[PDB]
């Protein structure tokens, strides 16, 4: 049994999020089928479940916003989440839940743990428009031995940006940090590298910043001030 | 009225070949054996590890086991393999499904103090009306480090954001950046911009600073 899922990616607040999961190698009638989300860097939150006859159970805090549906002929099931906000930004997973059983005196669904899982679909909810970053130098100061320098990649949307140094010829000692979501709704990150301080007068350091969503490419040379 | 699952500790720092033990406590009794465990590696979906408190689905090696009842459950890995360093979650299904907050198992190494660097905002950015001051903590262990921003001795609050790298695959250290953001007007009202770093690897807190407008 294998699961494939797809749907929207970027949405604006107040839109309706829609996703679909397709089941291969098995029938929907044997199980409950769930949606589970994970905000970036956060834990897991169960959203709701649906079975082949359309019966549903919901996370009580999300029940009023969730609509689940099943297409038994296609062996697919879907999630609709209405009136999205930035708080709904998350990787959404579909998953097979507990099986339907027929015991001598009882029938129903049991053992509602999750296996297997879909690969997950990142959904981003934001009112920001697509915007390329501004790139600013993080200049090296001035025995010692080791110096630090970098590039500040500020105010872009959406994710992601890639950073290389000297067109890929400098990799050792590089740290490109995860982006942070600023209060403005735009992302920002920095990429730093530590180098020998003796070579600052004869070595050149250029950060290559590429923002594919805005078709932006910026090369910034970082020199001591 | 959901069942709340609380895991402890939040982070385990261990080496391959050592035992890991994760606790999961519930705010209400979990009926029957209705508790599962999951493992999640970065960029992957969670993977069912234990079900029915103590059962392993096919393919889960027997170094993983589970125990408990009622409001108290335990996951244990008898001897850790390198692939076992990941985040682990408990989940109950006696009621509407809920998960624990996750427990990260990371690689234990010797204490390493951070090398600290402070970066003033560039002239170009100041022209646009914003000042970003960046503080860099490079290649430290353990991950727990405290960065405070002090502007002319005044402790800043609410105007900074942090970012931390994942544990390095080669030296098992972490790196962290803290960015203090002020408008150009606010930035020019002050002189001393200082980044104060507290970390177990330091005998006393390390402060890096610069005076605005000077070399």
């Amino acid at each position: 049994v294998q699961l494939q899922q797809w749907g929207a990616g970027l949405l604006k607040p107040s839109e309706t999020l829609s996703l679909t999961c397709a089941v291969y190698g098995g029938s929907l009638s044997g199980n409950f089928w769930s949606w589970i989300r994970q905000p970036p860097g956060k834990g897991l939150e169960w959203i709701g479940e649906i079975n082949h006859s359309g019966e549903t159970n919901h996370n009580p805090s999300l029940k009023r916003r969730v609509t689940l549906s099943v297409d038994t002929s296609k062996n697919q099931f879907s999630l609709k989440l209405s009136s999205v906000t930035a708080a709904d930004t998350a990787v959404y997973y579909c998953a097979r839940g507990g099986p339907k059983v027929y015991y001598e005196y009882w029938s129903g669904y049991v053992n509602n743990c999750f296996d297997p899982w879909g690969q997950g679909t990142l959904v981003t909810v934001s009112s920001a428009s697509t915007k390329g970053p501004s790139v600013f130098p993080l200049a090296p100061s001035s025995s010692g031995g080791t110096a630090a320098l970098g590039c500040l990649v500020k105010d872009y949307f959406p994710e992601p940006v890639t950073v290389s140094w000297n067109s890929g010829a400098l990799t050792s000692g590089v740290h490109t940090f995860p982006a942070v979501l600023q209060s403005s709704g735009l992302y920002s990150l920095s990429s730093v590298v530590t180098v020998p301080s003796s070579s600052l007068g004869t070595q050149t350091y250029i950060c290559n910043v590429n923002h594919k969503p805005s078709n932006t490419k910026v090369d910034k040379r970082v020199e001591p001030k | 009225h959901e069942i709340v699952l609380t895991q402890s500790p939040g982070t385990l720092s261990l080496s391959p070949g050592e035992r890991a033990t994760v606790s999961c406590r519930a705010s209400q009794s979990v009926s029957a054996s209705n508790l599962a465990w999951y493992q999640q590696k970065p960029g992957q979906a969670p993977r069912l590890l234990i079900y029915g408190v103590s059962s392993r689905p096919t393919g889960i090696p027997d170094r993983f086991s589970g125990s408990g009842s009622g409001t108290d459950f335990t996951l244990t890995v008898s001897r850790l393999e390198p692939e076992d360093f990941a985040v682990y979650y408990c989940q109950q299904y006696g009621s509407s499904p809920t998960f624990g907050q996750g427990t990260k198992v990371e690689i234990k190494r010797t204490v390493a103090a951070p090398s600290v660097f402070i970066f003033p905002p560039s002239d170009e950015q100041l022209k646009s009306g914003t000042a970003s001051v960046v503080c860099l903590l490079n290649n430290f262990y353990p991950r727990e480090a405290k960065v405070q921003w002090k502007v002319d001795n005044a402790l800043q609050s609410g105007n900074s954001q942090e970012s931390v790298t994942e544990q390095d695959s080669k030296d098992s250290t972490y790196s962290l950046s803290s960015t203090l953001t002020l408008s150009k007007a606010d930035y020019e009202k002050h002189k001393v911009y200082a980044c104060e770093v507290t970390h177990q690897g330091l005998s006393s807190p390390v402060t890096k600073s610069f005076n605005r407008g000077e070399c």
